[PDB]
């Protein structure tokens, strides 16, 4: 009740002290995902690199070396399969959080869009009030009637 | 190292979702605080506080009664009918 309008402007103003944090915090979520993606790219490239070790090593009609060449890849595939599926689930978190900020800004801007509208009608309400204050004060209302009481005097 | 790096790889991921969790929380803190939730309603309670005064003037200022509305409505019709009468007479 004590100057809410000052709080109103400041309370939404403090929304920038926090909405930016999601902007920064959300960004902290993606580079690791893409860094892991690059590491996945390196891992799959490492697996692809081992594909060459497991591609032409069989040449000359040998298999002993190629027998284990893929064996190391399987251990890397376990990382790829295990880490690869981690990337897939990570997509949900980045997607959902982005909508929050989109909704937040869309809602907060709408909140702040109607914030001034609430203030807009507030000042209109103040304007719709201050007009009668002097008009009422001057008017005698026939109680004191000091515009006619003095005349009758 | 494979496990510790993975541990430390997900260590920041736990922190990554932690900051996302912080981000997913700090957003509502100001939003909730500003919102009245109709308890204090100091965005409308104050409006309803002013809404008392507009009735005060209406208590002093005579609001246009249905009789008064008919008076002006009938008078407006009278003015509409009277004014157009002065024209057709003017045309003739």
């Amino acid at each position: 009740q004590e100057a809410p309008e000052d709080l109103l402007e400041r309370l939404l103003g403090e929304m920038e002290l926090e909405l930016i944090e999601l902007r920064r915090a959300l960004a902290q979520t993606i580079a690791t995902f893409k860094s892991t993606e690059r590491q996945r790219d390196a891992q799959q490239l490492i697996a692809q690199r081992w594909y060459e070790k497991a591609q032409a090593a069989l040449d000359r009609g040998n298999e002993q070396l190629a027998r284990e060449a893929l064996g190391q890849r399987q251990s890397y595939q376990s990382h790829t399969e295990a880490l690869g599926k981690s990337l897939g689930e990570q997509r949900a978190l980045v997607e959902q959080v982005r909508g929050q900020l989109q909704k937040l800004e869309r809602k907060y801007l709408e909140l702040k869009s109607q914030k001034n509208l609430y203030l807009a009608r507030l000042k209109s309400a103040i304007a719709a009030q201050k007009i009668e204050e002097i008009a009422g004060n001057l008017d005698n209302a026939s109680a004191s009637s000091l515009f006619e009481r003095i005349e009758t005097k | 190292e494979r496990k510790y790096l993975e541990l430390k790889s997900q260590k920041n991921l736990y922190l990554a979702r932690l900051k996302s969790a912080i981000a997913a929380q700090k957003i509502e803190e100001i939003a909730g605080n500003l919102d009245n939730a109709s308890a204090s309603s100091l965005f409308e309670r104050i409006e309803t506080k002013i809404l008392e005064l507009e009735a005060e003037r209406e208590l002093l200022n005579p609001p246009p009664s249905p009789l008064d509305k008919k008076f002006e409505q009938w008078e407006e019709q009278q003015a509409v009918e009277a004014t157009l009468a002065a024209m057709k007479a003017r045309r003739s």
